[PDB]
């Protein structure tokens, strides 16, 4: 689903954050 | 024999219903005759609703009626002619919103009853095809030029040079018209119109003839011709300048400045009534302002 | 007879994530 | 990294100050007779479903 | 019939409703000679149609109001090989052959007994008979003389089928040319005349150049280079050139394929995303995309232009192609 698809992506973009913060 | 009694009772109840509308919309107070009579057909062609038809409306309609084909000095005959004007009322409908629609009988009965009062005063029956053509056509809404095109083309042999009778033939027929307004003394046919309007040496081309019919002044016998199409054209338009003689806030229609005076402007209700005052006299001049 | 749906403010929410994101890892560098 | 925040801040001032736009306006200029329109236009189009149906 | 008093009143003035001695009532014009069918159903088809006055332009109006007609009458079921079938069984092959309402009646029924075979829950044989009947004998027997030709049933049901525009116009082609596949002036005239008295009955003739075929045939032989006859080549190509009276039928291919188009896009006024249907892309400014439903009406956003260009999408767009007119558009803006 589009709405699926989205939401794992909003958790991709989640990690990201969160591997952006402990890199700083 | 008595429905049609009936019937002719009818149409002329309309057409005096519709002479009392003109007479009392207060036009013939106007003092200038080219304006009165412009007045008049405006008020005419509203009333008839035949400013929403153009030229091309009136085309297809005579070449659905096999009119295209036919002699223009051909007499037509007393008959219903329900399809005839169907044709025109339904290509209006179609293209027409059903909200922007018109009467039925009342659009075309005043039409035809005003068309026998310019063209048959004697009640005989029979108007040739000419002059409803010519009637038609310049009675149209649209642009002049499409139309002044069409009776050039009409008027003019295969060759494009205009035929001085044929000419003859539309003037003769198109200044019936100010007499059905009442406007025979202010514009009738005279023997020299013609010869005013155009030289019979000089060959009068298409370029010619429009830069004869639009000049700068236009010729006496059609000067109300473009005029009354410019009063179709100002007769919606807004303009936030105070008057001079009736105080108005707002005035809507043609402009009328005088280049004497200071601080002076007029309607066109009372530059036409012929309404001054001040130390302003009436001989001096007014330029027109359409906007 | 309007009848229009696209999701908006998740639009600039997302748009405000990459935008804080951006800030910080250029800095970061 | 000043310039780059600028240009950051150049991004979010259009980013937060568009807020979509309206159709209510655009509503208000349309006559009501053209928005008479819009519901037909939009009925024969709502009733392509219902082309297919019948 | 019992009806006639009760239904004469639903149309007024010069038009007379009069019943046919197949039981089918039919309006008159009678000053025009000319007269047209109205069944009941088609009665309140014709009543919708006529809240649909808000179309501003001319070949949109006729081809919105023809796709109405045929997704009705259930005839865009029919295929070509199905009529052509049916119109070979019955022997109807000469063009000038007169045919009364018997003949007319059994291809009717051949062609609708196969369209309900494959349309069972969608087709019912009498009633689309009738229907289809009413529309052939409203469009080509204005003179209810119960004769019509081969010919104009041809167009119509090849013109109202569901084939490729150029297999339509290949098959009426052969129909109207000779055995050698040449077309002259004359059987060119008949065609257009059986072409344009489509538009008349519903009252859009005029805006096409009126019933007058000759300037159409004038300009078909004028692209033919004044050659005497035309070929189905230069036919095609004379059609791709989109007459005045002959732009009506690809305008309604196109309305029909898209009437199921799905655009990601957002309509500029109605603020409609995505845009299903029609959607208009502005070749002058930027980012201005607008649905056919604010667009029929007329109404305009940001006023138009000294020109204002436009393109209409039918299909769902190819990224390429829209970026390569998003950049022409920049260079259109930039000058």
């Amino acid at each position: 689903l589009r709405g699926r698809k989205g939401n794992l992506a909003i958790c991709v973009i989640v990690l990201l954050f969160l591997l952006a913060v402990i890199n700083l | 024999m008595i429905e049609d009694s009936g019937k002719r009772g009818n149409t002329m109840a309309e057409r005096r219903q519709l002479f009392a509308e003109m007479r009392a919309q207060d036009l013939d107070r106007i003092r200038l005759s080219t304006y009165r009579t412009a007045c008049k057909l405006r008020f005419v062609q509203k009333k008839c609703n035949l400013h929403l038809v153009d030229i091309w409306n009136v085309i297809e309609a005579l070449r659905e009626n096999a009119l295209n084909n036919l002699d223009p000095n051909t007499e037509l005959n007393v008959a219903r002619l329900e399809a005839v004007l169907s044709t025109i009322f339904y290509q209006l409908n179609k293209r027409m919103p059903t909200t922007h629609q018109i009467h039925v009988e009342q659009s075309i009965s005043l039409l035809l009853n005003f068309l026998l009062a310019a063209f048959d005063p004697e009640g005989h029956g029979k108007i040739s095809v000419f002059a409803v053509k010519m009637a038609l056509a310049t009675l149209c809404g649209g642009k002049i030029m499409d139309k002044l095109r069409y009776i050039f083309s009409m008027i003019s042999d295969s060759s494009g040079v205009m035929v001085y009778g044929r000419y003859d033939q539309f003037l003769r027929e198109v200044l019936k018209l100010p007499t059905a307004v009442f406007e025979g003394p202010s514009f009738g046919y005279t023997e020299q119109s013609a010869r005013s309007c155009f030289s019979q040496q000089k060959k009068v081309t298409l370029n010619g003839f429009l830069d004869t019919l639009m000049s700068d002044p236009p010729p006496q016998c059609l000067v109300w011709l473009p005029l009354l199409h410019r009063l179709a054209n100002v007769e919606n338009v807004f303009h936030p300048v105070e008057c001079s003689y009736c105080h108005s806030e707002s005035m809507m229609g043609f402009r009328y400045r005088c280049q004497q005076c200071h601080n002076y402007q007029l309607c066109q209700d009372c530059f036409w009534r012929g309404h001054a005052g001040g130390s302003h006299s009436n001989q001096h001049q007014m330029k027109e302002y359409t906007s | 007879v309007y009848k229009v749906g696209i999701y908006g403010w998740r639009k600039r929410c997302l748009y405000f994530f990459v935008l804080l994101l951006m800030i910080l890892i250029l800095v970061n560098l | 990294p000043l310039l780059v925040a600028l240009l950051l801040a150049l991004l979010l001032a259009y980013i937060m100050c568009c807020r979509r736009e309206g159709r209510l306006k655009r509503d208000l200029a349309t006559s009501d007779i053209q928005m008479v329109h819009h519901c037909t236009i939009h009925e024969n189009t709502e009733e392509l479903r219902q082309m297919a149906a019948s | 019939p019992a009806s006639q008093h009760f239904l004469s009143t639903s149309v007024q003035g010069p038009w007379e409703r009069a019943i046919s001695p197949n039981k089918v009532p039919y309006y008159i014009n009678h000053e025009t000679q000319t007269t047209c069918w109205d069944h009941p159903k088609m009665t309140e088809l014709y009543q919708s149609l006529a809240d649909l006055n808000n179309v501003r332009f001319s070949a949109y109006r006729t081809a919105m109001k023809l796709r109405r007609l045929q997704k009705a009458l259930c005839l865009d079921l029919l295929t070509l090989s199905a009529a052509c079938d049916a119109l070979d069984q019955h022997n109807l092959k000469q063009n000038d052959q007169p045919m009364d309402i018997l003949q007319i009646i059994n291809c009717l029924t051949t062609v609708y007994d196969r369209l309900e075979q494959e349309h069972n829950n969608l087709v019912n044989v009498p009633l689309c008979v009738d229907m289809c009947l009413n529309w052939l004998l409203n469009v080509y027997d204005t003179g209810r003389t119960g004769r019509i030709r081969v010919l104009s049933f041809k167009t119509g049901i090849i013109s109202l089928c569901k084939a490729h525009l150029e297999d339509k116009y290949r098959y009426l082609f052969k129909q109207v040319a000779s055995s050698t596949g040449f077309c002259d002036q004359r059987r060119l005239g008949l065609l257009l005349h059986d072409s344009i008295q489509i538009p008349r009955q519903l009252g859009e003739v005029a805006s096409f150049g009126g019933s007058n075929i000759e300037p159409s045939v004038r300009s078909c032989f004028q692209f033919a280079n004044n050659k005497p006859e035309i070929e189905a080549a230069l036919f095609l190509d004379w059609m791709r050139l989109e007459p005045q009276s002959m732009v009506w039928l690809p305008v309604l291919h196109r309305v029909a394929a898209a009437e199921t188009a799905k655009h990601q896009a957002k309509c500029n006024i109605c603020k409609e995303c995505p845009i299903i249907g029609f959607r208009y892309r502005s070749l002058k400014h930027f980012n201005y995309d607008i649905c056919q439903s604010c667009f029929f009406s007329g109404r305009v956003a940001k006023g138009h232009k000294m020109h204002y260009p436009m393109v209409e999408y039918c299909t769902p767009t190819t990224s390429g192609e829209d970026v390569r007119d998003f950049a022409k558009v920049l260079k259109n803006k930039f000058r």
